[PDB]
């Protein structure tokens, strides 16, 4: 059957497998029948346009729902006690006391709280009404109308690029440095200087008034003489307040630090200086400014810009709660929660995305050869060490931490917490918007270090496995994703490195769990009052188990009782839709290809001797799914439960807190 | 032969009790097999011995039995060293020590025990009873072989086990019962001190009646009642065990009623079974299992609605105890069962001996019979756990009149209902005649109060119960669409016709045909035992919240009791939401609150379990291939410093994979639950 | 405009899904 | 606060990413 068109092999497979693995291989561009390298970057190039204008609508989404649906105006009014909200409830299924009980934060029906901190960044960046938000989401439709009109044009053989401008990395490289980063950098100091920072002093700038307007009286005259000085005006008192005339200062470019005691957050003048700063460093660099392997190969671009990409939005939830640029969001919890644990997430994605698309890259672009004694080369050289050693600093990490745990947990219990052995975390209080590091705090901190060893363990050996192995010496042949090599060797379940991204997820989100999960509740501890209550039971599992999970609980599962529904009901049913979710996930985990392809036999029987029911009939012979489609639908639902029970929990825990 | 991989060490451990792999005659097999079931009784009469032991020396059994009400039996001290001293309980009176459930002094009382001889006495009886059992299999055994004639002697065996042990033996505990038993209850009940009470060697209407329900002193059934009951079946079994034909020419010959047994459908009828009971140990083994998981599910129905025991009712810890315990036993040994027809089906059959019988239809219509279960769980699935999601939506959408509960939309269990004021109203002359009550107030009944407790009381049957039902038919259903699959599917399939070839257990036959992981017998019992492991947790569940939110409580000044959930089963069972918050969360306060307490060994243990169960998911959902690669990372690291072992390293076999993480899942889900239970109910109940 | 949610809604779930499901169903079918 | 021009607007813009989108994919198929 034609669908789908890029694979002849999948095309005329009789079976449901056909839907499923063309779904499954639709993006692997390379792999598509007569695809040359050549139309591969060009086809890359124009989905690229499509993802981009896809962000844009989202963030168009963003702007539209909450100027149409929001309470913007009324937030911006009384930022501490007005809930902001996202969009509408239109739903023909809530019961007159759910549209009651959703009907908050002074919405005249059902709405949705936000939690994402957009309205506290959209007051930070300087939009004040409604008209700002209609205008940004009505301009963003339009930036996504000209992107999508960018890739098709770009598609269309008069401006298909040829393979010359994607060979033009290096080019790309200085651009992404310079052109991209350090224009885009400055470009925002110019908005910040403008916009932000006039509304931040209670002066409204509009498009129509701002070339009328001049950000510092003594600007021109500093500009290219002097620049440092005019720039640094009187700074503004700690007595103002946001969006105020009230000791509103002058000076757009400071180094004042700390945060402003109104908001709580990064002084804009500051953010203003520093943005100057990244771009001006990020101009210097272009200008100034593995290789065959990092040019040669697209999976190893992609891995390194997903370690990348990694690393930076792991830093990004790190300093977006100690160190807040957003107006009103330090004091809005549930938002700043839901940020950190969102952000890190993505960050364990992201990294895993790396380290799975090295994997592929060691199956499907290394050539040893090419490469004769460079780093990978050398990696590979001794596999068997590097291994060794990620293993023995797992066991020994995982030994230590959890017997310490269990050490805690058993003496506590027997009622002894005298013996607990309470490791003081002194290098912390070396280095030490700091919160207080305990000894609860060093074992979660070595939980997580243990975790994320045991994570890079896995994703390092898959993609150093990849190659090959005693087990299976040529798993090149078969490639990144398949089944197994069969029975044959003892058996070879999970051998391929698709498995090692598979089996890497799930420590992945282990790790970010134990991450969130302490982040949560460290800061509902703080946030209640009770930080005793983290710093005296976060040592033994009981006290993780008692007081975070079952203690914060509560409120979300009383969401909705036989007595009656409250605003936390969606989330509380989210919850459960997330334990559904994930022990879905067990089904395909656990419950292995044959089984399904016996009882699936029968099925196809009763239906084909089933009077009128026989007259119709599948046109794709029905099959089990794939051993590794097993493994995905599996690690999918999974994860999606993961993450979805953890949301639901971290805006339960948070909410009726604030 | 020789230990060249570690995968040996697991074999000899797996298929050293594989007398079929290691034997080839049903002769030296069976000889085996009847040697170590001596050796099994031997252990079961140690282990009964160190119960009575334990409630002669370690116990507070004498003071429990003088005040049962005010005493909490607890015959498991421990010794103090890391401070578990702590688990030493206030059982009242002093006495320190674990609180035991197996409900072992109730056995003891209604066996009329009284005297700490007579239980010295019955201890060293029984440990001499192992001592005699275990010999017996080593005569039996390595000095005396038994014949394959009396092995397949069926109708010999019947008659003897039937008489010999069902008919003699409850005549015999009769004997025990009115001689010993009855009258020492009755004193007991009347205040005679335990110390008051003679030892035994010192020594029809009145000792037997058909009253009913229960005891209102003890909480038990009348052992009046108990003694006519066990009286009845030792009449019955006498007379049923002389309805068959060993070594003369008067009885029904098995093999002759079977044959007899024939039909239109049925094509051959039973001609053939008799031979493969006979000649497959399997066959026998399965058909047993089954039967004996059964009976101790009912023995848990049974026990809890009908408290047998004197203060058995009252004791809420031992009354859930039991009727979980033996719900697990059941469970697992159902899926033997299963397991067992499956290797049966796999090894011991032959299509010469099954011929158009009943056995041979069976394989013959198999898709039909998998594709009726597969469409009647999908049924129930959704008509079952699909009505508690209904219930999730409509009371989060805060639509509670669109439920499924005794208000709003209601699903009435009628049958069951009515089946219930059948028993509770129909007490006298109705089929067996002249019952004076019910024979039990689960039926119909205000309740029983022993004490402050509810002995038993009319087990209501609403929405909730319907509901949860529903479930269990539903969960009973999977398993066994899985375990009638892996049996029916263990010789072939349309996915691998020469499975019986590939044995009962293979880890697949490899990643063609789609993949064929899992498609043994052996894999379908592993995915059997994950949907008894849930069934009987629901089962479990169901009991105990329905117990302890209906039934159980404490009578307050008002007639009313004061039950422990405070009736929260009829609106909260309904919905997820509701399990999750009013039973899981709500009842877990015992237990994780139970840190430096009595019960902190509960707390221990719900979160080991909770660790042994995570930990399980390392081998469900990993596999053998990324375990091999790693561990000859490893042994690399070993070969590097010259400690590489003799034994190869061998990442465990798929099977074993699958074996040790359905073991651990179950270890871990089955303990928790456990941990849950006792902390809730020693503490609260 | 009000109203907008009570058409929008069901218009993209139900009669957008629907055609969407319908022409996939073409698209993997032919 | 958002008027009934505006939310039209609004819909009649994104409209036109539409067209486009469904002009790109096409492209990419
Ligand atoms: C016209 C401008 C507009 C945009 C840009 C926009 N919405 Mg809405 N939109 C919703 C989500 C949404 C998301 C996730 C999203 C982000 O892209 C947007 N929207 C964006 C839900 C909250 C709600 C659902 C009902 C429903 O969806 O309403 C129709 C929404 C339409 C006409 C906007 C279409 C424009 C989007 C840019 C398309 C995005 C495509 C995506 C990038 C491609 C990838 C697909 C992905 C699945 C992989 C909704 C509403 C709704 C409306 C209306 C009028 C809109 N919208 C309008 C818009 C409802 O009445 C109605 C509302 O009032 O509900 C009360
Ligand atoms: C030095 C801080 C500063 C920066 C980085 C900056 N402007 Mg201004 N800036 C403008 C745009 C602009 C752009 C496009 C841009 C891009 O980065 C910037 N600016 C950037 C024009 C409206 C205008 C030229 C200009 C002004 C002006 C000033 C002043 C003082 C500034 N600025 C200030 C700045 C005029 O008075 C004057 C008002
Ligand atoms: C998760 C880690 C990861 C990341 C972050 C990542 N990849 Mg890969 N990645 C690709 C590119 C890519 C890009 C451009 C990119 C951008 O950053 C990434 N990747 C990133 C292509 C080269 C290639 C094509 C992939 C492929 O062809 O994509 C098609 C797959 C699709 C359409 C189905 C995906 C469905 C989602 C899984 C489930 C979504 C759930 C959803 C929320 C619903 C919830 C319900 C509700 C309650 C909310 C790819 C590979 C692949 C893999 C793997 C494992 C990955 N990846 C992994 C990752 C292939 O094997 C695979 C491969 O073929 O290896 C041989
Ligand atoms: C009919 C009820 C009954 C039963 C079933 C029964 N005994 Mg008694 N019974 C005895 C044993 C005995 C055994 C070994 C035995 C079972 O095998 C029984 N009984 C059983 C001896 C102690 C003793 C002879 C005996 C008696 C006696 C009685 C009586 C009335 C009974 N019984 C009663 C019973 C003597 O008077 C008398 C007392
Ligand atoms: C789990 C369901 C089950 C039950 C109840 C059951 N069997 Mg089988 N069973 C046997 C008999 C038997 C008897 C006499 C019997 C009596 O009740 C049962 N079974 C019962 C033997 C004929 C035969 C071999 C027996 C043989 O393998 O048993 C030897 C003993 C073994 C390895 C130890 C297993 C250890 C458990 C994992 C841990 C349980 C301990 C306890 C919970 C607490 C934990 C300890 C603590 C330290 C944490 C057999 C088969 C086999 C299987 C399977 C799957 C079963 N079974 C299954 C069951 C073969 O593969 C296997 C076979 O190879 O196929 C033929
Ligand atoms: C899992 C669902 C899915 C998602 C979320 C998704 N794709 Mg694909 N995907 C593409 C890229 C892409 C981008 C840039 C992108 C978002 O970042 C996605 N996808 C996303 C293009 C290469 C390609 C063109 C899609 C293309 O034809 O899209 C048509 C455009 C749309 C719907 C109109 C939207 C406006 C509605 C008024 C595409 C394919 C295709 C499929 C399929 C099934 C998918 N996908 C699957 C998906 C084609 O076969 C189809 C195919 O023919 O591949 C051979
Ligand atoms: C509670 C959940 C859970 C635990 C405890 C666990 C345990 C571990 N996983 C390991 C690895 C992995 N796990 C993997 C996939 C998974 N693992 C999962 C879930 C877990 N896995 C899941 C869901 C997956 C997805 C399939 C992979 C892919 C790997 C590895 O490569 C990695 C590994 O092997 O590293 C070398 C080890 C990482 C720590 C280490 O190296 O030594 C520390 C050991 C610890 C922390 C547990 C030790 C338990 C105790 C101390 C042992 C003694 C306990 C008793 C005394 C034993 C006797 C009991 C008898 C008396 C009855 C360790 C054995
Ligand atoms: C929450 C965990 C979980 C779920 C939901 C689940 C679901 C099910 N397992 C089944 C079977 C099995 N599961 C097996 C192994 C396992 N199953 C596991 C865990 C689960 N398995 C695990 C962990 C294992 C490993 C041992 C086996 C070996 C079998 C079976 O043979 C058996 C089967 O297939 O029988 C036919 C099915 C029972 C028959 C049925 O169809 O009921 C009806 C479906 C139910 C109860 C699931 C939810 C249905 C609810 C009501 C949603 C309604 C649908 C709405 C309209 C939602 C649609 C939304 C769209 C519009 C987007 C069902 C699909
Ligand atoms: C449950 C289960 C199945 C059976 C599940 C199957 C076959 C998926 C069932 C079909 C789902 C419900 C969707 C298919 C029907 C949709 C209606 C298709 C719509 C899309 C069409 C246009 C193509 C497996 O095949 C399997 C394979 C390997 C490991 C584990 C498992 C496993 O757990
Ligand atoms: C973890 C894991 C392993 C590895 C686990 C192994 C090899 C367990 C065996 C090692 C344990 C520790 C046995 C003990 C070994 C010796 C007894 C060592 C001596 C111990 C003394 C200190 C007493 C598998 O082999 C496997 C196979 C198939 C599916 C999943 C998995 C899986 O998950
Ligand atoms: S994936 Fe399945 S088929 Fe392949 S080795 Fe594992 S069990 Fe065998």
């Amino acid at each position: 059957t034609k669908f789908p068109s890029f694979s002849q092999d999948l095309a005329q497979d009789p079976t449901t497998r056909r839907i499923w693995y063309g779904i499954a291989t639709v993006h692997d561009f390379e792999t598509h029948d007569g695809m040359t390298e050549e139309n591969l970057y060009q086809k890359i190039f124009a989905t690229h346009f499509g993802h981009l204008s896809i962000i844009f609508l989202w963030s168009a989404g963003h702007l539209f729902h909450v100027a149409w649906q929001g309470n913007f105006e009324q937030w911006i009014q009384d930022p501490l006690t007005i809930r902001p909200i996202a969009h509408a409830i239109w739903d023909p299924h809530l019961g007159d006391a759910a549209t009651q009980a959703f009907t908050q934060a002074g919405a005249s029906g059902p709405v949705d709280l936000c939690y994402s901190g957009l309205y506290q960044w959209w007051y930070t960046i300087g939009m004040r009404t409604n008209g700002d938000l209609y205008i940004g989401s009505v301009f963003l439709m339009i930036v996504a109308a000209v992107m999508l009109f960018a890739g098709w044009l770009h598609l269309q053989p008069k401006f298909r690029p040829s393979l010359a401008w994607f060979r033009d990395a290096e080019s790309q490289m200085n651009h992404h440095l310079a052109v991209l980063f350090g224009a885009s950098s400055l470009g925002w100091t110019g908005h910040l200087i403008h916009v932000a920072i006039p509304e931040a002093r209670g002066q409204h700038v509009g498009w129509d008034n701002f070339l009328s307007t001049m950000p510092h009286p003594a600007g021109l005259a500093p500009f290219f003489t002097g620049r440092w000085g005019v720039y640094a005006q009187n700074p503004d008192t700690a007595g103002h307040i946001f969006g105020t005339s009230e000791g509103a200062g002058t000076a757009i470019i400071t180094f004042i630090g700390g945060f402003h005691p109104q908001t709580e957050a990064l002084w804009l003048t500051d953010i203003a200086h520093h943005h100057l700063a990244i771009a001006v460093m990020y101009i210097i660099a272009g200008h100034m400014y593995l290789y065959d392997t990092y040019n040669e190969s697209l999976h190893f671009q992609l891995g390194f810009h997903l370690a990348a990409l990694g690393v930076i939005t792991s830093v990004v939830a790190q300093h977006m709660y100690s160190l807040p640029s957003y107006a009103f969001i330090s004091q809005d919890h549930v938002t700043q929660a839901a940020l950190y644990t969102h952000h890190q997430y993505i960050a364990g994605i992201l990294a895993i995305g790396a380290f799975a698309h090295g994997g592929i890259f060691f199956v499907r672009d290394y050539d040893p050869e090419r490469n004769k004694n460079n780093v990978l080369a050398r990696a590979l050289e001794h596999k068997e060490a590097i291994i060794s050693h990620l293993s023995w600093v797992s066991m020994f990490s995982g030994f230590h931490t959890l017997g310490v745990y269990v050490h805690n947990d058993t003496v506590v219990a027997f009622g002894t917490p005298e013996k607990q052995i309470l490791v003081e975390p002194i290098f912390a209080q070396w280095i030490q918007p700091f919160m207080s590091q305990g000894p609860g705090d060093f074992l979660v901190h070595h939980g997580i270090a243990f975790s994320l060893h045991v994570t890079v363990l896995i994703c390092v050996k898959g993609c150093l496995d990849a190659r090959g192995s005693k087990l299976m010496p040529d798993k090149k042949d078969f490639g990144y994703s398949f089944p197994c090599d069969g029975p044959g060797r003892g058996g070879t379940c999970d051998i391929s490195a698709w498995d090692s991204f598979y089996l890497a997820f799930f420590w992945m989100l282990n790790t970010i769990g134990w991450i969130v999960f302490y982040f949560n509740w460290k800061h509902l501890a703080i946030w209640s009052g009770n930080e005793a209550q983290f710093n005296t039971n976060s040592t033994y599992l009981m006290g993780w188990l008692r007081d975070y999970l079952w203690g914060y609980s509560a409120q979300l599962i009383n969401g909705y009782t036989p007595f009656g529904v409250n605003s936390l009901s969606v989330w509380a049913w989210i919850f459960l839709l997330g334990h559904l979710c994930w022990a879905t996930g067990f089904l395909f985990l656990i419950s292995w290809r044959g089984y399904w392809q016996e009882l699936i036999e029968t099925l196809v029987w009763a239906h084909q001797r089933t009077p009128l029911a026989n007259l119709v009939t599948w046109k794709d012979k029905p099959v089990a799914l794939s051993i590794v489609q097993g493994r995905l639908v599996g690690l999918v639902h999974f994860a999606v439960g993961y993450y979805v029970t953890y949301a639901a929990f971290v805006i339960g825990a948070t909410a009726p807190l604030g | 032969k020789g230990p060249q991989t570690t995968t040996w060490i697991w074999n000899l451990h797996a298929l050293a009790h594989d007398f079929d792999t290691q034997t080839n005659d049903l002769e030296e097999i069976s000889r085996k097999i009847f040697s170590a079931h001596f050796g099994h009784l031997s252990i079961i009469f140690v282990w009964i011995s160190g119960m009575i032991f334990h409630a002669a020396r370690f116990s507070n059994y004498y003071a429990w039995l003088a005040d049962p009400l005010g005493n909490k039996p607890s015959a498991h001290v421990v010794w103090p060293i890391v401070g578990q001293d702590i688990l030493n309980a206030d059982v009242g009176n002093g006495f320190r020590g674990v609180q035991i459930t197996s409900g072992l002094f109730h056995i003891l009382r209604g066996a009329g025990m009284t005297d700490p001889g007579e239980l010295y006495s019955a201890a060293i009886g029984a440990l001499v009873a192992a001592v005699v059992m275990m010999y017996a299999g080593y005569y039996h055994y390595h000095k005396k072989a038994p014949k394959l004639e009396w092995f397949q002697n069926a109708e010999s065996t019947m008659t003897h086990h039937l008489i010999v042990l069902l008919g003699l033996g409850n005549l015999a505990w009769t004997g025990h019962l009115i001689h010993v038993s009855l009258p020492v209850n009755k004193l007991l009940d009347s205040g005679v001190a335990p110390q008051d009470i003679p030892i035994p060697h010192e020594f029809y209407s009145d000792f037997l009646t058909f009253k009913g329900g229960l005891d209102p002193t003890t909480g038990g059934l009348w052992m009046t009642d108990i003694a006519h009951h066990h009286l009845a079946l030792a009449v019955m079994y006498i007379i049923a065990g002389h309805m068959y034909r060993t070594n003369w020419g008067i009885g029904h010959s098995m093999k002759e009623i079977m044959e007899s047994h024939k039909g239109p459908f049925t094509g051959e009828g039973h001609k053939g079974l008799y031979e493969v009971l006979t000649t497959s140990w399997h066959a026998q083994l399965a058909i047993n299992l089954a039967t004996w998981g059964s009976f101790s599910i009912i023995v848990a129905h049974h026990m809890y609605a009908m408290p047998p025991y004197p203060y058995l009712a009252t004791d809420y810890g031992t009354q859930l105890n039991l009727f979980v315990h033996h719900m697990w036993i059941g469970g697992f040994l159902i899926v033997g069962g299963a397991a067992h027809a499956a290797i049966f089906m796999v090894r011991d059959y032959d299509p010469a001996v099954n011929q158009n019988n009943v056995l041979d239809r069976m394989l013959r219509h198999r898709d039909t019979i998998i594709s009726h279960l597969n469409w009647v769980c999908i049924f129930l699935g959704f008509h079952s756990f699909g009505l508690y999601i209904h219930n999730d939506n409509m009371r989060s959408l805060g639509r509670p009149q669109d439920m499924f509960s005794d208000t709003a939309i209601q699903l009435q269990p009628i049958f069951s209902q009515w089946v219930q004021n059948l028993q509770a109203n129909v007490a006298g002359t109705i089929r067996a005649p002249l019952a004076e009550g019910a024979s039990s107030l689960a039926w119909g009944g205000d309740p029983l109060f022993v004490g402050g407790k509810v002995a038993m009381q009319h087990v209501s049957l609403g929405t909730a119960d319907f509901m949860i039902h529903h479930i269990h038919a539903f969960q009973i259903h999977v398993t066994v669409l899985i375990l009638i699959k892996g049996v029916l599917y263990a010789r072939s399939s349309r996915l691998i016709p020469d499975k019986a070839n590939l044995g009962f257990r293979f880890p697949c036959d490899g990643p063609g045909r789609g993949g064929t992981c899992q498609s043994s017998g052996w894999d379908h019992i592993f995915l059997g035992l994950f949907w008894m492991y849930n069934c009987i947790s629901i089962v479990n569940f169901h009991f105990f919240w329905k117990m302890q939110s209906d039934v159980w409580g404490a009578a307050n000044a008002n007639g009313g009791v004061n039950y422990l959930t405070a009736g929260n089963w009829a609106q909260s069972s309904i919905t997820i939401n509701g399990w999750l918050r009013d039973f899981l969360w709500a009842q877990s306060v015992q237990v994780i609150n139970s840190y430096g307490s009595a019960l902190s060994a509960y707390g221990i243990l719900f979160l080991g379990a909770h660790f042994i169960w995570a930990f399980s998911l390392m081998f469900l959902f990993s596999g053998r291939g990324y375990w091999q690669e790693l561990i000859e990372s490893i042994v690399w690291a070993h070969s590097k410093l010259k400690i590489a072992p003799a034994i190869q390293p061998r990442a465990m076999s798929i099977t074993q994979g699958r074996a040790v993480g359905l073991g651990h899942y179950l270890l871990g889900g089955i303990v928790t639950s456990w941990s849950f239970y006792l902390a809730r109910i020693l503490a609260l109940g | 405009s009000d109203i907008l949610p009570a058409i929008m809604t069901p218009l993209v779930v139900l009669i957008g899904g629907g055609a969407a499901m319908t022409a996939f169903f073409y698209y993997v079918e032919r | 606060e958002l008027s009934d021009l505006q939310i039209v607007i609004a819909l009649v813009v994104a409209l036109l990413p539409a067209l486009l989108a469904l002009n790109l994919g096409s492209a990419l198929s």
